[PDB]
């Protein structure tokens, strides 16, 4: 399994959702291979791949498990490529939303014991969690996250 | 961008009868099994309202009398029995790609009986005498068709040029027009002459009505 | 019930810029993206933009790209569109539309607002006069009888003419505005009412042309015999 291959299942239940055009990951893995999104989030590996936006439909979140870590570029210079495990697909409309779930996420890989659970949670408890955190923002109105976005790899 | 070609322009039926508006687009706006097409209906005077959704689903609300259908680039609304209510014009829009667009828009007129009309006329109001113009108004209420035929008859004089018409849309209740004629002159010109008519010619009448006044007398 | 108030008609000069105001009642304000189209005078709808009411992101066509621009207001639920560098193909009428589908992509549209006319030109604004269309003395002993209010020489548009404050609605005719050799509008408005009602039941036209602040209330008396 790829990025390619992780983007592409990552991207799949968004498409048959009505959320993203037909050729959504082949827009996101073109601008992974221009700007990539490796981040070493503290402890755990976090990609984050995501697009424009002329093309989404709505703001949507899809979130992959790693069990096998798999090599992402950073962009943070550094040609020593990231042990992922965790992926974090981002599809929004503007500049604008997607600004604001990048800061949600950045406090999201900030926090061990919430990161730490989602190493070994199944797809139904992962869905509860970021769910919850999700309704609590004040922001975040626009985004959705239902229980098909979650998988497993 | 995606144009959109409706058709037809105008569509003309009789009550009861049916209604069938297509809409076809330069480019397909169908993808996965999702159909983003959309009908609206905007009766006269009013903001279009929502009709159809998804090409196929009524918005909670809208009578079963109207459907959809379409997929593709070819789309079709239809109403199964044409009401009086259903007077006003339906446009399609599709959700496919951005930036939206719209059809140039289907206006539906419902055929009806032929309809004589009540012929009224006002003289100018003296309150307007002292601005320096005076107006008059001839009304004719409740007719089918459409096309009247409305002269100003002025000491017996046939007036021209100095006369503007006004019709309103079909009536959502009788499914009739009504026209207003304005004969607009100055006070001076307007006291030189005593007697002022209005002749219609209509369909409705086997003869025309003159519907007249003479200045000063009330 | 969704409800989407809008503000009131605009007359702007060449070159300017107007910011129109749409109020939303009914629902979550946040929840459902807002749109902006335009209807020119030919009755023919152009989509302008869509804008996140909780990002404030806002996707924009590209005709009026540049010069239109999406902003709410979170606390109020109230949105606003401006476009600059106005001339007179600009003159018409911006509805603001309510998306409708909560978080699916359908992007079809549920609710239109109340509307607001656009008239962009050099001109003044005039407000109209108020001239009573009095009923025929004759009418007929106990038939209809025909009265109305005669709107003369006002610009730009529009008026509205409702009659005994919204209280009698039938019968009532309000023919469309006829663009006068003067270059100002005129409009007619009349009604049928029953001939044994002209001395018990009193009838007022109440015409309203906001651009020129101009409120008249006339009422409508058979002339004396
Ligand atoms: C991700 O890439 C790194 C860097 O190429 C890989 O780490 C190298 O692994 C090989 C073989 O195991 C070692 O000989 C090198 O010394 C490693 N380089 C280091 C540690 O800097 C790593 O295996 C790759 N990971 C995956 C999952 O493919």
């Amino acid at each position: 399994v790829t990025q390619e291959d992780i983007i592409r299942a990552l991207a799949s239940p968004l498409i048959k959702d009505g959320m993203v055009d037909e050729d959504f990951a082949e827009y996101v893995i073109a601008r992974e291979n221009r700007s990539p999104t490796g981040l070493q989030a503290k402890g755990v590996g976090v990609a984050i791949p995501h697009t424009l936006g002329d093309y989404v439909r709505d703001n949507a979140i899809s979130v992959g498990i790693l069990d096998k870590p798999v090599n992402f570029s950073g962009w943070y210079q550094s040609p020593d490529p990231v042990p992922v495990r965790v992926v974090f697909m981002l599809a929004g409309r503007t500049w604008d939303d997607i600004v604001i779930v990048l800061k949600w996420i950045k406090d999201v890989i900030l926090d061990e014991e919430f990161m730490k659970r989602l190493l070994n949670m199944s797809d139904e408890e992962i869905y509860r969690q970021i769910y919850t955190r999700i309704s609590k923002a004040p922001n975040l109105s626009g985004i959705n996250f239902s229980r098909e976005y979650v998988r497993h790899l | 961008d995606i144009v959109m070609t409706q058709s037809p322009a105008s569509l003309a039926v009789s009550l009861g009868q049916r209604a069938t508006i297509s809409c076809r687009a330069s480019k397909s706006v169908s993808t996965s099994g999702y159909n983003y097409m959309h009908w609206y209906q905007q009766k006269p005077g009013q903001p279009p309202k929502l009709l159809i959704y998804l090409a196929s689903n009524l918005e909670s609300g809208v009578p079963v009398r109207f459907s959809g259908s379409g997929s593709g680039t070819d789309f079709t609304l239809n109403i199964h029995p044409v009401e009086e209510e259903d007077v006003a014009t339906y446009y399609c829009q599709h959700s496919r790609e951005l930036p939206f667009t719209f059809g140039s828009g289907t206006k539906l007129e419902i055929k009806r009986t032929v309809a004589a009309p009540s012929v009224f006329i006002f003289p100018p109001s003296d309150e307007q005498l002292k601005s320096g113009t005076a107006s008059v108004v001839c009304l004719l209420n409740n007719f089918y068709p459409r096309e009247a035929k409305v002269q100003w008859k002025v000491d017996n004089a046939l007036q021209s040029g100095n006369s503007q018409e006004s019709v309103t849309e079909q009536d959502s209740k009788d499914s009739t027009y009504s026209l207003s004629s304005t004969l607009t002159l100055s006070k001076a010109d307007y006291e030189k002459h005593k007697v002022y008519a209005c002749e219609v010619t209509h369909q409705g009448l086997s003869s025309p009505v003159t519907k007249s006044f003479n200045r000063g007398e009330c | 019930e969704v409800q989407l108030q809008q503000s009131g008609p605009e007359l702007v000069k060449p070159g300017a810029s107007v910011k129109i105001s749409c109020k939303a009642s009914g629902y979550t304000f946040t929840d459902y993206y807002m749109n902006w189209v335009k209807q020119s005078h030919g009755k023919s709808l152009e989509w302008i933009g869509d804008i996140n009411p909780n990002s404030g992101g806002s996707s924009y066509n590209q005709k009026f790209k540049a010069r239109a621009t999406l902003t709410v207001d979170k606390s109020s639920s109230t949105a606003y569109m401006e476009l600059r560098s106005l001339t007179s193909e600009d003159s018409a009428v911006y509805y603001c539309v309510k998306r409708g589908d909560f978080l699916r992509g359908y992007w079809y549209f549920d609710v239109w607002g109340t509307g607001t006319t656009v008239t962009v030109s050099s001109a003044s604004t005039k407000g109209p006069s108020v001239f009573p269309l009095a009923p025929s003395s004759k009418s007929t002993s106990g038939g209809t009888a025909a009265l109305g209010c005669l709107v003369k020489d006002y610009f730009p548009e529009p008026v509205t003419v409702s009659w005994n404050s919204g209280a009698l609605t039938s019968g009532v005719h309000t023919f469309p505005a006829v663009l006068q050799s003067s270059g100002l509008y005129s409009l007619s408005s009349v009604v049928t009412v029953p001939s044994s009602s002209l001395g018990t039941q009193t009838y007022i036209c109440n015409v309203n042309h906001k651009p020129s602040n101009t409120k008249v209330d006339k009422k409508v008396e058979p002339k004396s015999c």
